[PDB]
């Protein structure tokens, strides 16, 4: 990650204020509402027929927390994202067959969910670094594909 | 394709922005230049410092254009025609940047309208901003 | 939108393809899997080995749909309308992957048609493929 | 740049056959014709109104020759592209102001042109190798943007 100490530092401080059970739940949901075609990988969760269903389905809410808690691991391994997410890359590629493009969609929704929580606090300089970051976690997950 | 309830959504969401579509356009742009420096290549004639007057006005022009867009969600193409000729034959902005400007308007909207921004209003604004985008790049070649 | 000459070119380039479609679809799919491997996530059931007979027949089905979209070049939305649902409601292949398959297709017709892959016809064929993609991706949300 | 040795030798093998004066001339013009919006950067080349006028434009020919040259020289340093193009990147960004997305388009037209000259010689595996290279070069040209 070509991340700056002033950057890294903004990413970190804002993260320490994040309710991960909420945000993770909220990010995964919208992914499934705004990019409905991603529902392809989560058929075994239940009804994903409506906005309120998706946000309501706890299998969603739960997978969301798992996902965000791992983003959380990567946010203290910023100088070596690749190594952190290797096992995860191979997994999503060898077993789950997920098209890395979905990773990017998750970032952008992510960034979006975050502007919404911290409102004013989610300044442009802060967004820029997360942008930098969520692309990093993407390439990290995409890099062992074959 | 915009569904009649996507139209009801855009209308409401944008109805709240009201007198602030300007404030908001100027923010969308700032974040776009900050988060995606490549977008700066289309404004070498601008001064892109924080609080620029250029970056201001442009924001109002851009936002103003979305206003006319919503009011005409049914016939966007015609309303945006002159805008689509302008970006097409003169400015000639590579179509990728529309995804960036668009993403930045959302982020912005969310940070300002915590309540209107449901996952449903979210899904529609996206669809809506992409329909503006298609229309402004449908005459490139 | 495709222009008179756009159509004339397209109809002429696919003309010489003739009874090689399947063979060309073949290669094209094949060029795609080797170059952009992420595209292999949609074909986990397939035998994606060099020469796989499963690729060859998929190849055929794909080039047939293109052949037919040329034969309705003036009504592509309703002629491909069926293939449009499929990809939006059953398969659900991300829209970026389309721009990749078009690319590999161009590359292909380019290796087999040195006489007719002229600038003007490359540009025409690029617009064609972009249009087929747009229809197939039009009912995603 | 995950260039494996074989991937690296097929690219050099093929490249040895290119008539660089010529190919650069075709790609640059083709780029200019399949994506008309990229003429904006060369409004001093005179007539670019029809395919013929672009392809036969000596100022265009003269220019594609120059671009391949940098590219030829780039394939002789597959391992320090970033520094090979440092000066050219600053330039395309700070003086010329060129959205780096054009670099990609060029990459693909190039791939389309090389196939057009080598027919069945432009095998799948070889193009795959080439597809990594132009992205590699597209990215090295983008890194000094700021
Ligand atoms: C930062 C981005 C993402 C991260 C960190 C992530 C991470 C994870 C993690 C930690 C698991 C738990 C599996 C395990 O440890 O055994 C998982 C499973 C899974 N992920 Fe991802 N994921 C991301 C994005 C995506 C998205 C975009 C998709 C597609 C929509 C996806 C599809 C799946 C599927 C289908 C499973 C299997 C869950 C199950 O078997 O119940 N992931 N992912
Ligand atoms: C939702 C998408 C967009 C809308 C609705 C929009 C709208 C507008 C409007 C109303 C104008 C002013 C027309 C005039 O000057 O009278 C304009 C000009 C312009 N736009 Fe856009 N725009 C959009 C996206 C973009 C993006 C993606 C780019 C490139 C990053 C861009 C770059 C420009 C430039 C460079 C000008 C002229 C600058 C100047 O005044 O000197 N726009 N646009
Ligand atoms: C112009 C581009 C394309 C055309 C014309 C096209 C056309 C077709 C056709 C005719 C079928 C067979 C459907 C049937 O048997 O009823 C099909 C299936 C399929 N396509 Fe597409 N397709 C295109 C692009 C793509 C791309 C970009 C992807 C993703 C990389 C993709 C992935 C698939 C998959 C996974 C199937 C199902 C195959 C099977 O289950 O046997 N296609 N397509
Ligand atoms: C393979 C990628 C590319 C390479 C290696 C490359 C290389 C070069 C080189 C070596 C120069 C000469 C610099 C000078 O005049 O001092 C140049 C000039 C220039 N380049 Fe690039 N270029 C590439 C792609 C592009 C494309 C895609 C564009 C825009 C479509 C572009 C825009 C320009 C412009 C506008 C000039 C100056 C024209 C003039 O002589 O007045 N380049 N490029």
């Amino acid at each position: 990650m070509h991340l700056t100490p002033e950057e890294k530092s903004a990413v970190t401080a804002l993260w320490g204020k994040v309710n991960v059970d909420e945000v993770g739940g909220e990010a995964l949901g919208r992914l499934l509402v705004v990019y409905p075609w991603t529902q392809r990988f989560f058929e075994s969760f239940g009804d994903l027929s409506t906005p309120d269903a998706v946000m309501g389905n706890p299998k969603v809410k739960a997978h969301g927390k798992k996902v965000l808690g791992a983003f959380s691991d990567g946010l203290a391994h910023l100088d070596n994202l690749k190594g952190t997410f290797a096992t995860l890359s191979e997994l999503h590629c060898d077993k789950l067959a997920v098209d890395p493009e979905n990773f990017r969609l998750l970032g952008n929704v992510l960034v979006c969910v975050l502007a919404h929580h911290f409102g004013k606090e989610f300044t442009p300089p802060v967004q820029a670094a997360y942008q930098k970051v969520v692309a990093g976690v993407a390439n990290a997950l995409a890099h062992k594909y074959h | 394709v915009l569904s009649p309830a996507d139209k009801t959504n855009v209308k409401a969401a944008w109805g709240k922005v009201g007198a602030h579509a300007g404030e908001y356009g100027a923010e969308a742009l700032e974040r776009m230049f900050l988060s995606f420096p490549t977008t700066k290549t289309y404004f070498p004639h601008f001064d892109l410092s924080h609080g620029s007057a250029q970056v201001k006005g442009h924001g109002k022009k851009v936002a103003d254009a979305l206003t006319n867009a919503v009011a005409h969600v049914d016939d966007m193409p015609n309303a945006l025609s002159a805008l689509s000729d302008l970006h097409a034959h003169k400015l000639r902005v590579d179509p990728v940047n529309f995804k960036l400007l668009s993403h930045c308007l959302l982020v912005t909207l969310a940070a300002h309208l915590p309540a209107e921004f449901t996952p449903a209003v979210h899904a529609s604004l996206d669809k809506f901003l992409a329909s503006v985008s298609t229309v402004l790049t449908s005459k490139y070649r």
